[PDB]
């Protein structure tokens, strides 16, 4: 801890831009290749394939990290300005039913104006699946003028991140000893950040609750909603809306916490008025959170000699199968940049599933459960970017065995015995893999089987009411019974996915006791399959990037290298890189079926309508108690009955929604051009077209080459993963919207 | 001392040279127990318990699960997949002693002993299925 | 009151031990032992 | 603290305290007839909001803003190198550089006696200038 | 000054750059007791009266007319001093200040010559270290009932 700041280290010149590839001499020199177009692209983000400097490569990530936010902040700035200069967030703050969301609009050139979706509200539009409405609804945002203000205070924002980025480099620079601080950084990321962000959050929606809770949820017009200052000028006024602020921070000191009862609860479940979670309880929730940050943000050696230190807490953990235990893994995540963005890639990535999963189970925003566009489309989107986290997490942890792992520096038994007994660990997850996919597989097989065979499948019956309700049916119960008995402080579960028979209606069902069934322990097996082989296939790039059987000197060729030869019968495909080539393939797959399970289960079981003359109709009626315990269901009634919705839409204004549909198959086939043939018979495809090019002399002095072995296969990817959730992303913007 | 004796002989006295969850101290010599390879016997022994530990149980899968399950006649449904399963893993099994062929003077491990197991194997997968046979229907 | 404000002074002088001989942390940490009690009394609540 | 970054910014500064104060002696000179007599009716048809959207006055702020252009762009390479453009104001300010030296003993800095402190104020006070008239509708409280 | 074997430190900053609050913590001071004498001097239209002056009498309407730049001007004169603690020492101070170090040496101070002092330096911030005790505990009865005249 000190204040060591190298002032003025690289200067502010435009030479470095006038030099294609100034990040590095071997980029520069010689452009006389296409190969090295791309090269210039592919190791632009790489960044420790330049210098080995540490207080260099420190002092140049940090400086994407804000020009990184940069980008965020002008992302988010305007998100603001479109709900104000053209959309319906007003009237549809007035009228939230019939006026569906919508924040984007298009212009008479083309015709193409029959994308204006009729939404409502006196204005026309495409409509929007970001939760922006329900968001700006929970701030107490009502006016326009609140939405612009917000804007150009972003701008602020974003431009002093820029002149930030801009300033601890070009203009300061901090020194290698600033990032050892590891400890005095736990200690303002977990309390400057976490906790007086849990704190900041917590103090706004204790006074702007009431122009959303106690006002929008009554029955009063957007225009005889008060302002939020007359709130805070007049003390009284909370204090009738709330009879708890008559005492301003006075029961606070006294320890007399019961009076400030309020706002301050633990209700559980959700608000039979908004649609979503309580208002109050969130509230309640991030002051949990906050104090319980500030507790945690004091856990390591600042400059004072009190607290423990990532240091000494893993240098004691031992254990007897681990030897020398956790031992080094300070000087492991201290040292590489890279060694940290796995573990965070990992445990980010899956916190954006984790909250993916929280955010369908537990409406936190009002007025969410019932837009069901919404919903499936947040659920799903946070789903892939943790895919795509958890992924990274394996591209990196594949890194460093390959470059920062030493056999003299660094060093913990623990990682040492995963790559002493690394053959142990892959094959005890092969058992698994095989044994999870020719049961959960086999069984798909085995069900589509009985049906085509006959009268197989009726006496499949029997075993229908088997495994599904039979596990997880007790924990639901749990649930049912944990108010009151194990939870005195709630009058609510946890979510109403859990209360058996207890059905919340606002005109669209919000929420239902998920009763289990059929084919449910089918598909959560599907996914562990598709979850193990991808474990398995990340993890085996991990500790198989060092120490490798087939090849012995395996740290000298890289990470993204392509092979080593037609010899041992063939070495081909053996980089960590392409165990995270494949690895985003098998991610693809499991984030596919499980986009698949979560969203069709829905509107089977979940999603419906409510009459009086009956109970419950869903859209698409208790359809996969039968239609997904085989292949065919899932193509006959699931994969079928969708055309309905995305191509039958051209007389309307879903039409955009089935040109990219039948547009991303297009660049998906298109990635089936990369991921099967080879450089040798395109670049023999060159030098013909290069032969015209020398009978014209219209060969260009950059001699044509094909693309690299390990960028045909990084853009082949690329396009098997676009191709491959667009089409999605299209189908679940194409049904959701016409049964909406 | 150099390093005091391998930090704590990793961890309280470890060694298990022949142990790591392959067959614990214990069940290592479980197996010497165990008759499938057992000690100081040899022709038929060394199988028959094989046998009688493998069509015992193959009579399990089939009675309850199938393709036969759902009337009375479906007690015998368990046995006769069974036994045709049977032969045809008896021959599957002969037939690695015929493949087999360089310790010939290693009679035990390699073809004499081999078949002098599974000769056992025979009668003891067979006969396992009839032991099996006559333990459920008293209850029935 | 004074019996309230006493649990904490008792709370916070309940840690003057060995391990909690280095001031500012004996008096936080009190807090974190006053106020706790004192949410566990809760005017006697229990059950 | 690098040198091509503060070069901007201490440009920028004098690029508008000189607009901060054209501005201040426009925007005063212009209303120096009707500051106070009863408020100027609460600033009367010189309330950005009464005007009508700037019909009249935007196409001729486009023009404006294109001739403003081309004066930046004078600005942007007069300053590059001293010959030419700066150099001629050069000799020109070095005959008064020469006498405020000439009472300044050896050179006395002409920076230190007025080119921060003036660039400063202007920008301090016209932005303070156009918060007190232009961004405040109810008071609330008393403003002094 | 009777203290014996246990660890505790008065003062003392441990990478003593401290001087943002502990330079000015006795200044600070200066303009706490600037309240005590208060803004009544005696006739005229009287600006506060009695214990309540703090914030029973703080004004109904007080965002503005109490000064955003009185307050904003209060952190501007920080800035002069607080911000320029680390070292920024400027140009403007001293004469013949090339080569500043070379010129009139400092030193420890320890040795023979100025002797016996700093005691009156340490003075002050004693009284701001007796004012921490003794401010607040006049603050914790502010919070009760105070019948009548306290
Ligand atoms: C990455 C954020 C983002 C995105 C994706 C868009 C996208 C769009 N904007 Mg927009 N805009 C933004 C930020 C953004 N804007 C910000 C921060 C502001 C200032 C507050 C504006 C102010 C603005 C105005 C005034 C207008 C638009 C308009 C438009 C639409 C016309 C396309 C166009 O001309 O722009 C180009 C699109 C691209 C270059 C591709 C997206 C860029 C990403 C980074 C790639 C389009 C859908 C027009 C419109 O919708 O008509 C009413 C319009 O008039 N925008
Ligand atoms: C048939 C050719 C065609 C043409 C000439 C245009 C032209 C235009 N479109 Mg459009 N569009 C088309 C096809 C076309 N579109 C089709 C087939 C679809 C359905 C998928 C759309 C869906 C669409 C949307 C949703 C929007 C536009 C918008 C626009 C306008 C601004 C787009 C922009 O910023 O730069 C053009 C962008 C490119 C040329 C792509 C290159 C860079 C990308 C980002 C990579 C622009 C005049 C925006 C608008 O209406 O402005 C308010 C907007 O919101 N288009
Ligand atoms: C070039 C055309 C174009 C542009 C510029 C935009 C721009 C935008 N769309 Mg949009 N959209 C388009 C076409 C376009 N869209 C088409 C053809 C459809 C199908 C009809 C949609 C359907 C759609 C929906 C449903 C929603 C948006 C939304 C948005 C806004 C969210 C920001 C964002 O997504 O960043 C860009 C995202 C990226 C992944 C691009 C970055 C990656 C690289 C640069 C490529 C943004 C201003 C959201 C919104 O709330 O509107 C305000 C919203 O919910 N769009
Ligand atoms: C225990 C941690 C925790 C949990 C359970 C929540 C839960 C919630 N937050 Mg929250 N938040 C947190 C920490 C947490 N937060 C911290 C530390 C910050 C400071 C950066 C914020 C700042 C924040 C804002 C600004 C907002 C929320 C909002 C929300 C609600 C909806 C958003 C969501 O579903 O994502 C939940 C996120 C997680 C589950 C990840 C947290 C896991 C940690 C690492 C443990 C939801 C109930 C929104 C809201 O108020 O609803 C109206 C909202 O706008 N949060
Ligand atoms: C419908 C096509 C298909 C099918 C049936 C399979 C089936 C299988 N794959 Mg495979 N895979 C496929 C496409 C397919 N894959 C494609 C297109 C790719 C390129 C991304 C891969 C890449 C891939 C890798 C890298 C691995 C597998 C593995 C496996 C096996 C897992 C063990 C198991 O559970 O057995 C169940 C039997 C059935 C479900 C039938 C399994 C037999 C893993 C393996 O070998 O076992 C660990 C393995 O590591 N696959
Ligand atoms: C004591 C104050 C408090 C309050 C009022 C809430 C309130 C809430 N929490 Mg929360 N939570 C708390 C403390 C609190 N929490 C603490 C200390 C933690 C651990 C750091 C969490 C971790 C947590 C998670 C992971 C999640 C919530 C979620 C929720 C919301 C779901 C509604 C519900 O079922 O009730 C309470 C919710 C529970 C999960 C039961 C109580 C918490 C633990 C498990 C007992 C709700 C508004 C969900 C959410 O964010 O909505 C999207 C969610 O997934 N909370
Ligand atoms: C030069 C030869 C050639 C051509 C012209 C095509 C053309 C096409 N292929 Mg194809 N393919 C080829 C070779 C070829 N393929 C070979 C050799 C193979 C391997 C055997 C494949 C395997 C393949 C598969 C697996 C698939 C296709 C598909 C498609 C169609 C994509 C639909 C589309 O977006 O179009 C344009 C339509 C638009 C609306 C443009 C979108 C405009 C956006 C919104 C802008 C398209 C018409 C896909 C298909 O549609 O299935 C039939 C499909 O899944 N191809
Ligand atoms: C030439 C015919 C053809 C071909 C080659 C494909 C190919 C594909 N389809 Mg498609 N489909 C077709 C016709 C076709 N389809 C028709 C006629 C319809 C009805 C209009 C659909 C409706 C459809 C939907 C709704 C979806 C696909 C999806 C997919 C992709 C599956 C992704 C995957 O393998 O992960 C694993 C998938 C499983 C293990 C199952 C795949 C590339 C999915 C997709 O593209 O995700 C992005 C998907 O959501 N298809
Ligand atoms: C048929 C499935 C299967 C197979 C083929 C293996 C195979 C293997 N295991 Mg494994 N294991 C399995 C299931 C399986 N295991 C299960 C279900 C568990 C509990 C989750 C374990 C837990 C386990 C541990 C903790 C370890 C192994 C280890 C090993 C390797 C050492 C040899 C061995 O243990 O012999 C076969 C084992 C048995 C026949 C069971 C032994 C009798 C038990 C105690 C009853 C080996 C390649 C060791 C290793 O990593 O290699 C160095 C090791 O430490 N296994
Ligand atoms: C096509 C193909 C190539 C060749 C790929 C090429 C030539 C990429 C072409 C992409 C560029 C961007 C197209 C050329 C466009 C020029 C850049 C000109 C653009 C100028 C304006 C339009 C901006 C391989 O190298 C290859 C390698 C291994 C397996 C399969 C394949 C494979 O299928």
């Amino acid at each position: 801890v000190k204040v060591v700041v190298d002032r003025d280290v690289v200067p502010t010149s435009f030479e470095k831009w006038a030099k294609p590839g100034h990040f590095s001499r071997s980029l520069a020199k010689g452009p006389k290749t296409t190969t090295w177009i791309w090269n210039l692209h592919a190791d632009a983000h790489d960044f420790d394939s330049h210098t080995s400097s540490l207080e260099e490569v420190s002092r140049k990530i940090f400086s994407a990290h804000f020009g990184q936010l940069a980008i965020i902040f002008i992302w988010l700035s305007g998100m603001y300005f479109h709900g104000a200069r053209f959309s319906n967030y007003v009237a549809w703050l007035s009228n939230p039913t019939g006026i569906k969301p919508s924040a984007q609009v298009v212009w008479p050139i083309v015709g193409q104006q029959i994308l204006n979706a009729d939404v409502g509200g006196g204005m026309q539009g495409i409509q929007i699946t970001s939760g922006l409405f329900q968001l700006w609804r929970a701030s107490g945002i009502v006016n326009e003028l609140q939405l612009y203000v917000t804007a150009l205070g972003g701008l602020g924002m974003a431009g002093l991140m820029i002149f930030a980025g801009w300033f601890h480099y070009h203009k300061a620079a901090p020194k290698l000893e600033w990032f050892q601080n590891v400890e005095s950084m736990l200690n303002h990321h977990l309390a400057g950040l976490l906790g007086l962000g849990s704190l900041s959050w917590a103090g706004h929606q204790i006074h702007v609750s009431l122009p959303i809770n106690k006002l929008l949820d009554a029955g009063v017009a957007p225009s005889s909603i008060p302002l939020p200052h007359e709130f805070i000028l007049n003390r009284n006024l909370m204090a009738e809306l709330y009879p708890s602020f008559q005492q301003g921070l006075v029961p606070f000191f006294t320890l007399n916490w019961k009076q400030y009862s309020d706002i301050l609860t633990f209700k559980g479940g959700l608000s039979p008025v908004t649609g979503g979670l309580w208002l109050t309880d969130v509230a309640h929730h991030h002051l949990a959170i906050a104090v319980l940050f500030l507790v945690a943000g004091h856990m390591y050696r600042t400059n004072w000699g009190i607290g423990h230190s990532i240091k000494q807490i893993l240098e004691a953990h031992k254990g007897p199968l681990t030897g020398e235990g956790h031992k080094g893994l300070y000087e492991i995540l201290t040292t590489s940049w890279h060694a940290n963005l796995a573990i965070n890639l990992a445990m980010l990535g899956s916190l954006s599933i984790i909250v993916a999963h929280h955010m369908y189970a537990m409406p936190p925003y009002p007025y969410l459960a019932t837009d069901y566009p919404t919903q499936l489309s947040l659920f799903t989107h946070h789903m892939w970017i943790g895919g795509f986290c958890i992924v990274g997490a394996g591209a990196h942890a594949a890194i460093y065995m390959v470059r920062d792992y030493s056999p003299t520096v660094n060093f913990n038994n623990v990682l040492d015995r995963m790559i002493r007994h690394r053959d142990a660990i892959i094959s005890h997850l092969n058992w698994v893999c095989i044994f999870l996919g020719m049961h959960s597989f086999g069984l798909y097989i085995h069900n589509d089987t009985m049906r085509a065979l006959g009268r197989a499948q009726d006496m499949f019956s029997d075993t229908a009411i088997q495994l599904q309700p039979v596990f997880a049916q007790w924990i639901q119960q749990i649930h049912t019974l944990a108010p009151g008995n194990t939870a005195v402080n709630a009058l609510a579960t946890a979510s109403y996915a859990f209360g058996a028979d207890t059905v919340t209606v606002g005109s669209k069902i919000a929420m239902m006791p998920i009763k289990l069934g059929t084919a449910d322990f089918m598909v959560h097996h599907i996914h562990a399959f598709t979850i193990h082989v991808t474990t398995l296939i990340l993890l085996k790039g991990v500790l198989y990037a060092r120490n490798s059987r087939l090849i012995p000197d395996k740290a000298n060729l890289g990470f993204r290298f392509p092979c080593d030869g037609p010899g041992r019968g063939g070495t081909c495909q053996v980089s960590a890189w392409d165990h995270v080539f494949l690895g985003l393939f098998w991610m693809y797959n499991a984030l596919s079926i499980v986009i698949f399970h979560f969203s069709w289960k829905m509107q089977s079981d979940v999603w419906g309508t409510v009459t009086s003359n009956g109970a419950i109709s869903h859209i698409t009626g208790g359809n996969f108690a039968q239609s997904a315990i085989t292949i065919n269901g899932w193509l006959r009634d699931f994969l079928w009955a969708q055309a309905s919705q995305v191509i039958q839409s051209y007389g309307s204004s879903l039409s955009a929604y089935g040109l990219m549909f039948l547009g991303a198959h297009f660049v998906w086939a298109f990635s089936l051009m990369f991921l099967f043939s080879g450089r040798g018979y395109w670049q023999e495809l060159i030098e013909s077209i290069v032969w015209a090019h020398n009978k014209l002399k219209v060969a260009p002095a950059i001699a044509p080459r094909a693309l690299s072995i390990t960028q045909g296969r990084a853009v082949g990817v690329a396009h098997y993963l676009l191709g491959g959730i667009a089409t999605t992303w299209a189908f679940f913007l194409a049904r959701i919207i016409a049964v909406g | 001392m150099t390093d005091y004796i391998k930090p704590y002989n990793n961890d309280p006295f470890v060694g298990h040279l022949a142990t790591p969850i392959n067959s614990s101290s214990l069940t290592r010599a479980y197996l010497s127990q165990l008759p499938i390879y057992r000690r100081g016997v040899s022709p038929f022994l060394r199988g028959l318990e094989i046998g009688m530990a493998h069509g015992y149980f193959l009579i399990g899968p089939f009675v309850q699960l199938g393709p036969l399950r759902n009337t009375d006649i479906k007690y015998l449904a368990g046995l006769l997949s069974a036994i045709g399963l049977i032969v045809i893993l008896t021959l599957g099994m002969l037939l690695y002693g015929a493949v087999s062929f360089t310790n010939d003077s290693q009679d035990l491990e390699s073809v004499d002993g081999w078949r002098q197991l599974a000769s056992g194997f025979l009668l003891g997968a067979v006969g396992g299925a009839g032991f099996a046979y006559l333990l459920l229907t008293l209850f029935s | 009151m004074i019996s309230n404000l006493v649990g904490v002074a008792v709370g916070r002088y309940a840690l003057g031990r060995s391990d909690l001989t280095q001031l500012i942390a004996s008096m936080c940490f009190g807090h974190i032992i006053g106020v706790g009690i004192v949410l566990g009394l809760s005017n006697m609540g229990v059950i | 603290t690098e040198v091509f970054s503060l070069e901007w910014l201490r440009e920028a500064e004098i690029k508008h305290c000189r607009v901060a104060m054209l501005a201040v002696l426009g925007v005063i000179a212009q209303e120096f007839g009707t500051f106070d007599f009863y408020n100027a009716k609460s600033k009367l048809q010189l309330s950005p909001d009464l005007h009508n959207q700037f019909v009249q006055n935007g196409a001729l702020q486009q023009i404006l803003l294109f001739v403003c252009a081309w004066e930046f762009i004078v600005g942007l390479p007069a300053l590059i190198e001293s010959v030419n453009g700066n150099r001629e104001p050069g000799y020109f300010g070095f005959d008064p550089l020469k006498l405020g030296g000439t009472v300044g003993s050896a050179q006395w800095k002409r920076m230190q006696a007025g080119e921060l402190r003036n660039g400063r104020l202007a920008m301090i006070a016209f932005g303070g200038f156009f918060h007190q008239q232009l961004l405040t509708k109810q008071g609330i409280i008393e403003q002094l």
